[PDB]
Formats: C-alpha cells, sequence, structure tokens
RNA sequence: GCAAGGCUAAAACUCAAAGGAAUUGACGGGGGCCCGCACAAGCGGCGGAGCAUGUGGAUUAAUUCGAUGCAACGCGAAGAACCUUACCUGGGUUUGACAUGCACAGGACGCGUCUAGAGAUAGGCGUUCCCUUGUGGCCUGUGUGCAGGUGGUGCAUGGCUGUCGUCAGCUCGUGUCGUGAGAUGUUGGGUUAAGUCCCGCAACGAGCGCAACCCUUGUCUCAUGUUGCCAGCACGUAAUGGUGGGGACUCGUGAGAGACUGCCGGGGUCAACUCGGAGGAAGGUGGGGAUGACGUCAAGUCAUCAUGCCCCUUAUGUCCAGGGCUUCACACAUGCUACAAUGGCCGGUACAAAGGGCUGCGAUGCCGCGAGGUUAAGCGAAUCCUUAAAAGCCGGUCUCAGUUCGGAUCGGGGUCUGCAACUCGACCCCGUGAAGUCGGAGUCGCUAGUAAUCGCAGAUCAGCAACGCUGCGGUGAAUACGUUCC
C-alpha cells in the first residue's frame, strides 16, 4: 500500500466508524485476520517460517 | 488462498490448538503456596490460579 | 468399469411382507432420501390393491412383474456409415430392475391424484395386462423382433 | 512455485517454532512487535551473518536469542554495539529486553548461512557456477550432511533471459517427513536486480 | 516423325542454399497392450422463467486496476453507503501524511471558540522541559540533499501460484557400442495403483519421483475423573446428576496394541504375484487428508511485498467534501427460488456434529403481531449464553386450479447499525400477487455413507453471508453387461 494510506490508517480518524484494519506487516487492506493483524499472504509466510506460535498446517 | 492473485480454487488450511489440564484442587496450605508461587515455568505453558 | 465387475450390495427382507421385491420397490420409489415416505407410499399402494382385489398383494405384484418383464432389449451400435439396433438377451435381475423402473415411471405420470392410488392402479392394470407398463414391454419386444437381422 | 516450504511441511513434526509464548488477547500486538523486532535485527546486521532469530516472552519480559557465526561483530567494541542494539530494542518495545548471542557451530552445514554467503559472492560478481560448487563442497565436507541441493535463479550474471540452474550432491528426500532438512533462502542484490538463492541441507533422518 | 512429339541443347535473371544418410523428439483419420464418471448402465441437473453475483459490450465526469480456451467470468475482493479507493468534479497544500544529512531560530504540543462542505484558518489560554548557559530532546521557518508515486515495463526480475498431473516418469556416475549427434542401463517375459517387484540380458550402481514415516476416522488395553458420566447406595428438590457419592458405562486426552499376504487351500520358474478361505473392528493402499519429480505454457501477478531500467516533482505527490466503482436497447457464465399433492398451510412432538463469545454472549422477567426495546443472573467458558436443528413422526385441511402453487414487482408503516441508509444497508408488518404448468440445438456432476435432499457454524464484519466461500452433521439411493464408439 501507499505510505500516506498506512499512516492515515494508523492515525485516529474522524467518525470512528471510518477506522479499518490493514496488514500489520505489508499494509494490505483486504483479507486481514483480527487475531493476527496480518493479511492472508503474510500469515502464510509467517506460519511456514514458524514465527507464529501454535499455528501449523491442518490435516483431517 | 495460496496465490497472491486470482487462483481461488487453491487453498491451504492452518490450525491453532490449545491444550488444557491440571484443574487440581490442592489444599491452600501457606507453605505449599510458597512453592507454587516461587516456581516459574516455561512461557509456552500458561498457568492461572483460581 | 475397466477392471472387471464391481460388488453389488445386498438388501434385506421387508418386515411387513417378507420379500425383497417390495424392498426393491421402495428403493425405486425413494427420492431425496425420504425412505420412510417411500415405504409409506408402497405400503399404502399394496393395501389398496389388497382391499380392491382380495388377493395377496405380493402375489399380485409378482403377477404384474411377470407381465411387464422383458426378454430382449435393443442396444444400439454403429458399424459403418449407419447405426442400427442390435437385439440382445436380458439377464433376469436386469429384467426385474427394468420392470420395476417401468412400473414406477409410468405410475408417476398417470392421470390420478395421489401416488399411492396411482401406483396401486398401475400395479393392478399390469397384473391384468392392460397398463402402459405392459405396452412398454410389448413395444420393446416388437422392436427386438423387427431387428433380428442384425443379431451378429 | 510448486514445492512446499520444507520448514513449514515438518513444523510440529521435526522442526520447531522460532517464537515461544502464550497470549490469548495479546496475540496481535505481540505479532506486531515481533515483526518490527525482526526488521530491526535484519537491518544493519547483514554483515554479521544472522542465522536465525528466536524470540521468548515470559509474562512481561522479552528474551531474544540471535544466532550467527561472528558474535564479535554483533557485540561490537566489547559490549558497545550490543548495548546500543539492546537500547534500540528497549526503545522499540518498552519492556525490559534480555539480548543473547550464543554461537553458530558450523556456518558451512547451516542453510540461511550457506545461502547468504553464496548471495554475497553473487553480489560481489563471482561466477555463480563456481560459488555454488564451492559452497556445496564446503557443506559436503561436514560431519553430518547426507546431501545438499543449491539452486540459483534470476538474471544470473547480467543475462537478458532469466534462468535457473541447480546442483545436487548426496540425497535430499524432500517428500519424507522423518527427514531433517534445513532450508535457507536469500536474495543477492546484484546491479541488474535480485537473484534468489535456495539451499536444502539434509542432515540424516532423526535423532 | 503423318501427327503426338523425340534427339542435340543455351542464356539472361534469381537464391545461399538445394541435397544424402542417420539421431532425439513430436505427431498420424498407423499397430499392440493398459487406464480414467471417457463412454456404456443409472440418478440428478444446466440451456427456457424470476432474482443474486461476475464478465463482455454500451454508456458516463468517472463507471479505478488486474484476470480472458481447458487453466478468465460468486476470480484478486474472508464484506465498495463515508472510510476502503487506487477514479471523476471542485476546494487546498507542496521538503510535504511519513525518514534521515547539511546549514538558523526557539517551544513543541494540548484545550476551547468562531469561519468553513471539510481540508484548513484565525480569537484566547495552559507551556521553552531538559540547565535552547554549551552539549541533549523537540519544533518551526528558510532552504538544500530528499521523501513520495496502486506511474510504465510480469517479454528485464526475485518471491509466490496455476497447469499438464498426484500423471509415472525424469536423470546421473563408472563401464561398453558408435567418426558423430547419441545409445545401453530405462529393452524382452511376467506383475502391480506405481520405473512396484521378480526372471533374463554389456551392463553394474545411484538420485529426484512411487510407496513409507505425519494428521484424521474405524477396534481394543492401560493411565485418568472435573466444569465430563451415573451403574450400585443415599438425596430425589423440580426430577434440571439437582446433591452427597461412586470408578461401573460413555466421554474427554495421554501412552500403547492391532493389518504385515501374517495363517490355510489352489495357481504361478518353487519368483514376483494372483483367486478363494480362516481368524479378526477392520484384508490386501481399510476410508480420507497433507504431500506436486525433471520440466512446459516468454501461463498469472511491478495492485501483497521486493526490485533493475524508464518517467512525474506547484504534481502522475499529498489533504478534504460530494459523486462513481451499484449505469443498461443487449449478450455470456456461475448460482438460488420455483413451476407443486413424494406437495402447500395449521396444530402437537423426537433425534446432531462442529464451532463463537468482555469494545462480547445476553439466561430470566416485562412491553411489542413482529423485526425488536428495557432490566439483568451467569460466563474469558466440558461448568453461562449461543441452543429452538430442519427434513422426520402423528393429526387436520386443501383436491389439481396459474391454485391456499410461485413470490418477483410495487404502495404504506416500521426496527437496528451507523455522524450519516437519496444515489446505495439488512430485517419486520399490512397490502399487491408478475413470469413460470419441467424447459430447442446442446451440455454438466456423480461409483457409497457417494449422488440427491435438510438444516447448523465460522472468517471478513458497526451493519450488510438463511443465494458466495470454508466447514459440520441428519436422511439416504439407482446402476456398472462391458471396452465397439466419443
Ligand atoms: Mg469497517
Ligand atoms: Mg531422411
Ligand atoms: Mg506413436
Ligand atoms: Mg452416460
Ligand atoms: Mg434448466
Ligand atoms: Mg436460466
Ligand atoms: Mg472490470
Ligand atoms: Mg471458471
Ligand atoms: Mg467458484
Ligand atoms: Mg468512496
Ligand atoms: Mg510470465
Ligand atoms: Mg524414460
Ligand atoms: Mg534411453
Ligand atoms: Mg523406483
Ligand atoms: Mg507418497
Ligand atoms: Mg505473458
Ligand atoms: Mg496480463
Ligand atoms: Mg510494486
Ligand atoms: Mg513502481
Ligand atoms: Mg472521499
Ligand atoms: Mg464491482
Ligand atoms: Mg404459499
Ligand atoms: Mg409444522
Ligand atoms: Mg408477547
Ligand atoms: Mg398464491
Ligand atoms: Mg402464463
Ligand atoms: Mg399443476
Ligand atoms: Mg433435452
Ligand atoms: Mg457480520
Ligand atoms: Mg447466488
Ligand atoms: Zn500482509
Amino acid at each position: 500500500a501507499k505510505k500516506a494510506l498506512v499512516n492515515k490508517a494508523a492515525g485516529k480518524p474522524r467518525f470512528a466508524v471510518r477506522a479499518y484494519t490493514r496488514c500489520s506487516k505489508c499494509g494490505r487492506p483486504r483479507a486481514v485476520y483480527r487475531k493476527f493483524g496480518l493479511c492472508r499472504i503474510c500469515l502464510r509466510e509467517m506460519a511456514h517460517a514458524g514465527e507464529l506460535p501454535g499455528v501449523q498446517k491442518s490435516s483431517w | 488462498i495460496r496465490s497472491p492473485h486470482k487462483y481461488k480454487d487453491s487453498r491451504e488450511h492452518f490450525e491453532m490448538r490449545t491444550h488444557k489440564r491440571l484443574i487440581d484442587i490442592i489444599d491452600p496450605t501457606p507453605k505449599t503456596v510458597d512453592a507454587l508461587m516461587r516456581i516459574d515455568l516455561p512461557a509456552s505453558v500458561d498457568v492461572n490460579i483460581q | 468399469p475397466r477392471k472387471g465387475p464391481a460388488p453389488k450390495r445386498p438388501l434385506v427382507n421387508d418386515p411387513v411382507y417378507g420379500s425383497q421385491l417390495v424392498t426393491q420397490l421402495v428403493n425405486k420409489v425413494l427420492l431425496k432420501g425420504k425412505k420412510s415416505l417411500a415405504e409409506r407410499i408402497v405400503y399404502g399402494a399394496l393395501e389398496q390393491a389388497r382391499d380392491k382385489t382380495g388377493t395377496d398383494p405380493v402375489i399380485t405384484l409378482k403377477r404384474a412383474l411377470d407381465n411387464v418383464k422383458p426378454a430382449l432389449e435393443v442396444r444400439s451400435r454403429r458399424v459403418g456409415g449407419a447405426t442400427y439396433q442390435v437385439p440382445v438377451e436380458v439377464r433376469p435381475d436386469r429384467s426385474t430392475t427394468l420392470a420395476l423402473r417401468w412400473l414406477v415411471g409410468y405410475s408417476r405420470q398417470r392421470r390420478e391424484k395421489t401416488m399411492i392410488e396411482r401406483l396401486a392402479n398401475e400395479i393392478l392394470d399390469a397384473s391384468n395386462g392392460l397398463g402402459a407398463s405392459v405396452k412398454r414391454r410389448e413395444d420393446t419386444h416388437k422392436m427386438a423382433e423387427a431387428n433380428r437381422a442384425f443379431a451378429h | 512455485g510448486q514445492k512446499i516450504n520444507p520448514h513449514g511441511f515438518r513444523l510440529g513434526i521435526t522442526t520447531d517454532w522460532k517464537s515461544r509464548w502464550y497470549a490469548d488477547k495479546q496475540y496481535a500486538e505481540y505479532v506486531k512487535e515481533d515483526v518490527a523486532i525482526r526488521r530491526l535485527l535484519s537491518s544493519g546486521l547483514e554483515r554479521a551473518g544472522i542465522a536465525d532469530v528466536e524470540i521468548e516472552r515470559t509474562r512481561d519480559r522479552v528474551r531474544v536469542d540471535i544466532h550467527t557465526a561472528r558474535p564479535g561483530i554483533v557485540i561490537g567494541r566489547r559490549g558497545t554495539e550490543a548495548d546500543r542494539i539492546r537500547a534500540d530494542l528497549e526503545k522499540l518495545t518498552g519492556k525490559q529486553v534480555q539480548l543473547n548471542i550464543l554461537e553458530v557451530k558450523n556456518p558451512e552445514s547451516q542453510a540461511q548461512l550457506v545461502a547468504q554467503g553464496v548471495a554475497e559472492q553473487l553480489s560481489n560478481r563471482v561466477a555463480f557456477r563456481r560459488a555454488m560448487r564451492k559452497a556445496i563442497q564446503s557443506a559436503m565436507r561436514q560431519p553430518n550432511v547426507k546431501g545438499i541441493r543449491v539452486q540459483c535463479s534470476g538474471r544470473l550474471g547480467g543475462a537478458e533471459m532469466s534462468r535457473s540452474e541447480f546442483y545436487r550432491e548426496g540425497r535430499v528426500p524432500l517428500h519424507t517427513l522423518r527427514a531433517d532438512i534445513d532450508y535457507g533462502l536469500y536474495e543477492a542484490k546484484t546491479t541488474f536486480g535480485r537473484i534468489g538463492v535456495k539451499v536444502w541441507i539434509y542432515k540424516g533422518d532423526i535423532v
């Protein structure tokens, strides 16, 4: 994303309903999980690297 | 979705498990609670006292 | 398939009428997994047949099946610049399957109100040799007869 | 773009997590803190040759473990660069930081270090077909290395068409779960762009 | 030479080749063998109707950008009213929303008021701490290096992904044969799901693949007993294991056993292996998942990110308010609801799994026809809520009708979220009651707990998901002769 938009999201906007979440690592606006604060991509690389405790591939 | 773009039918699943046990009912003996609070454990295990 | 025949599944006798014929009938009527509903429909049809003829319902059903079971089918094939029908024998279990399918299919499109009485009427007409189910067997036999030339 | 990450495939079977803690409500900001820590410790320490960073958080106390082949550089002028880094981490988190550099025994049989060295040579314009071979020989001259595979891909020496070659010694059973396959990935910043370098090191099945 | 024509036989001009053998592949409407919901046998659909969603085209100030046979089109988007947003109109700013280097000066900052659509601007206050004594922090202002760019090139790239295809292949070392490209091994006879394995052989070995190790479901043993269970006693409120209690049953979660052609009969070079039995919860890979070799498509992505070159720097940067991304003579694609009696409606009543919950779930009670409102027990949870599963079963009614089917469209009145519901939210109530009576050429999925059908949950999320996606359980079939044809 653009740094202006990242700063704007990080700030405190007028009309608190305007607040939205971006990826904590790359700044993606879409597909951001609340429990990690990461987008699906950054989640996938971090989980494979093992930098996310408790998370692992799922088979059943 | 695995791909960074446009391949919806290829996906990957992830779990996150939590294990829970030791709801033991040890007596509130003041000398025992001494050991309970002075013992420190791995951080990977979370412990709570009720 | 290509790797030989597949195992077929077995069926159990119907409690009220100790036959597998009515079990096959309920499995032919069954739709959407409503097996209890199919059993209700079949039981009602058999009871109406019994109350209209006096005769034992499964005996009436066996008579109807014997009436509608075919002996020669007409499997199609292509040889050169033309395709034509080839009459072949029908094995017994396929004949029973095909007869039950014909009965239920033709009773589903009878001009009456409920499926119970539609199916009962179709069974009675078939046992008497009058119904469209019997007409279907006769048409099949005529087509198998009018193509004996291609019995290669 | 077809093979699974070797570490992720065996995570929880053979390989282990690089971050250890438990946080129910404070999960997202622990993640946000760790990513910033990892940017910090990746910046400026490239000369130091960082192998892997492990993070430990124990009830409002952070324990960071770094592994490298050259702890002297990370420490600095006998405890000055290390103190400056610890001050940076303290400013970053606000929680008291315990910083530890241990050692890296064999920066020859260790992927993410072999890969970093190869990428260094590529950035210094060494012939890739020679850098790859010397890295492979150095790795196969190690105590417990049943095999290695090294792959480089990109413009590979100022070419116009990007390509990808790879060499192989020993056996590297990627599809086997009971294996112990270390993985390493690094990118060389050549004057013509970026060049990916991947290393798979097989160190026998299991304990 | 009767003729057809035969015989001797050039040049201009033009091309940089034309050719002969043999090799590796690819292909054939060549041959042999084998396989796959490929066909056949069945079951249910789509193509016709209404609506939802995406796309082409058209339109528009803008309808941002990307994806385009299989392998684009409920795709990027796991949530476009503002925000998101990258587009349009207009209003601003321009060392900048954000980081550092070099040169000055000393509060930065916060509170409140007015003007404004807002961005921003001014009225006035709190204040320069740290020793702006000097170093420090911070900041302006001037600038200056810069920052910034969802601007270009996916045919310069990394990384990530699809696809052929979970198809069974793809290679190497030494040796041998050939002038050589190369070959052999990897061919031949059997066998397998498999380059799986056996028997032969100028080949002998190896590697990545296959299989196996991992998860889950199916049986049992041991350990264990709360928030889980209730057999034997008491207690039985209220029957809500509710209580004392118990280690019996289930269950929960840990460690193990078990399945290996292990045993038997027949076949087979006595070999691989195959057919059939026994015992077993399960028998030949028990079912399912994870797992994608060497490579191909200059496949997809410069809009996750990163990045080489190119380009902008009072603008292609950045802020804001309205609008747009939701248009509509049409066309395609994926779905949902139907066209009814194996049904609709009404009344009574039984049986799940898997998940979610402190900025939260709201049990109870009261109000409301209802969406909902209010009080509020308990609960970071095997203990509280979510929690009423629906198909199902019984009874009554409707009696084949464009209907007591269908539920689009439109009129009126409301609830909630949100600063805000016109463009452009969901839901509720009353009324309205359209097309549609089973769908041309054609075309799709599926071999068993499958298809078909019925509900439930989650992610994103203030609200929008009971038509999408990812899962969970309930009921539960019909067929497979076979390999001629596609
Ligand atoms: Mg929002
Ligand atoms: Mg030739
Ligand atoms: Mg051929
Ligand atoms: Mg067919
Ligand atoms: Mg249709
Ligand atoms: Mg249609
Ligand atoms: Mg578009
Ligand atoms: Mg498609
Ligand atoms: Mg789809
Ligand atoms: Mg907008
Ligand atoms: Mg490409
Ligand atoms: Mg081959
Ligand atoms: Mg060969
Ligand atoms: Mg093999
Ligand atoms: Mg395998
Ligand atoms: Mg291309
Ligand atoms: Mg393109
Ligand atoms: Mg980019
Ligand atoms: Mg760019
Ligand atoms: Mg706006
Ligand atoms: Mg759209
Ligand atoms: Mg109705
Ligand atoms: Mg009812
Ligand atoms: Mg009431
Ligand atoms: Mg009506
Ligand atoms: Mg009409
Ligand atoms: Mg009708
Ligand atoms: Mg048709
Ligand atoms: Mg929601
Ligand atoms: Mg839909
Ligand atoms: Zn991200």
